[PDB]
């Protein structure tokens, strides 16, 4: 059911074998680097316990990544069965097209990895490189959602960690900051009341 | 405007419309007068016992020929072999040039591997404005990365530069900018250097160096006291 859709929830608990299988999965995790921090952030244990595995057989994880998270990233990538293939970097603009420990940082990572065999996707449209503005705080830019329609179109997608912005059309969101559940996937649906009877994860 | 459908249109990489490409130059003529003379050696790196790179240096620079450069090469597994652990100093940096492949994870094993972490991850970045893929590759790759790795206890992570020439591998000049404006240290090696790499206040070794004047007693005399702790930024100690 190709408009948005998504599931407020703490992603630790929730059953996500109930949402079937994505041709992409996308995250930008609340990754616990050393700081007091605005938000809840997630463990290295239970980043790497999240159950990602089940979302996918064939096709693509793309992973917002930064500081020690780079590294960490990695090795959650690879324990849950992809190989890193690729790596987007957003160059952080103004609205002049001008860039924003040791150095500065003018840019945020994004690991592509790649699990199982995908077929029929369109390999090679976009390049490795987004030149967009800064919206609010840790807000990625939208044309992230383009590159991956453009390479997997029409297809199921999930993001993990998403924020009510990032609700899009063939997405389904995960966040606990979002408003509620919004489901019109009738087999998505119909796992849920069976998972969720009475509608509460825990 | 959506730079990432641009390319898909007209071939012109989103990097193309980045703009903009007191003064740091007091800083910069601190460097060039701190510099210790160009030293250079022709040694083919595999065969060679590095352990001969004397005294341990503040900064290696890693620039290994990688296959995907070229579309004797060395492999990660080759490069994941030398032993840059032996030459480095207690507290020193590394500058590791990892490609867009394999390399952003070899890379860090490496760097694990001869004992530093990574700090930075500098990107460069490559325009096409001139002239609007491997098999697992998903996107078209238009940067190179070179990481930043420490040991022990005014400059952006980027690089701007068009796409240089094919069969041209050589990396910006302005990653040698980055590094010597850090003022890391006056020992600063450069594996895997050319001819065209040289360079004042660093020592170059790589196999297709033409000519040496490498000599590690006379090399280590740049940095015998009162010189030994300098960090290349500061104006020199006087003399007689
Ligand atoms: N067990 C869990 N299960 C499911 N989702 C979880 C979760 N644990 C964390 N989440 C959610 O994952 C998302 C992580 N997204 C990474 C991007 N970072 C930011 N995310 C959100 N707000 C931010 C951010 N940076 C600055 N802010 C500012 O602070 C805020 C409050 O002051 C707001 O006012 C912003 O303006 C986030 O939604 C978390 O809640
Ligand atoms: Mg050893």
């Amino acid at each position: 059911l190709f408009p948005p859709q998504w599931i407020c929830c703490d992603i630790r608990y929730l059953d996500v074998s109930i949402l079937g299988k994505f041709a992409v999965v996308m995250a930008d995790p609340p990754w616990d680097i050393h700081m007091e921090l605005p938000y809840g952030t997630l463990t290295d244990d239970e980043m790497r316990r999240l159950n990602i595995p089940v979302l996918q057989d064939d096709g693509f994880l793309f992973l917002w990544v930064t500081g020690r998270a780079m590294e960490l990233g990695r090795e959650c990538l690879n324990l849950w069965g992809y190989e890193r293939v690729d790596e987007i970097i957003w160059v952080k603009t103004n609205q002049l097209q001008r860039i924003i420990h040791w150095l500065n940082h003018g840019k945020e990572h994004c690991l592509v990895g790649v699990k199982g065999n995908p077929q029929g996707f369109n390999q090679g449209l976009d390049c490795d490189v987004i030149v967009a503005e800064v919206r609010s705080t840790s807000h990625k830019p939208d044309e992230i959602y383009g590159m991956i329609e453009r390479l997997s179109p029409g297809t199921r997608k999930i993001e993990l960690f998403g924020r009510p912005h990032n609700v899009q059309p063939n997405w389904i969101t995960l966040g606990n900051q979002l408003d509620g559940i919004h489901l019109l996937d009738p087999d998505v649906v119909a796992r849920f009341k069976q998972r969720y009877p009475d509608g509460i994860i825990s | 405007n959506d730079y990432c459908q641009h390319f898909v249109d007209t071939g012109h990489r989103p990097q193309n419309f980045i703009r903009d490409v007191e003064l740091i130059r007091l800083k910069d003529e601190l460097i060039a007068k701190s510099n210790t003379p160009p030293m250079y050696l022709q040694a083919d790196i595999e065969a060679f016992d590095i352990r001969e790179l004397t005294p341990k240096f503040d900064v290696i620079l890693l620039e290994p020929p990688l296959e995907e450069y070229y579309r004797k090469c060395w492999t990660w597994d080759d490069i994941m072999k030398l032993e840059i652990d032996e030459i480095a100093a207690p507290r020193s940096f590394i500058f590791l040039w990892c490609g867009s492949g394999e390399g952003l994870d070899l890379g860090r094993v490496c760097l694990r591997k001869w004992g530093y972490r990574r700090c930075e991850d500098i990107c460069w970045i490559k325009t096409n404005k001139n002239n609007p893929l491997d098999p697992k590759a998903v996107f078209q790759r238009t940067k190179e990365h070179c990481l930043m790795g420490i040991k022990g206890t005014v400059d952006i992570d980027l690089i701007i530069t068009e796409e240089p020439e094919i069969g041209n591998i050589e990396k910006p000049v302005e990653i040698f900018h980055i590094i010597e404006h850090f003022c890391l240290g006056r020992r600063r090696l450069h594996l895997f250097g050319r001819d065209s790499t040289i360079r004042p206040g660093w020592l170059t070794v790589g196999p297709t160096l033409t000519n040496s004047n490498y000599n590690a007693e006379t090399y280590a005399s740049y940095f015998s006291a009162p010189n030994s702790y300098l960090t290349g930024c500061t104006e020199e100690i006087e003399r007689l």
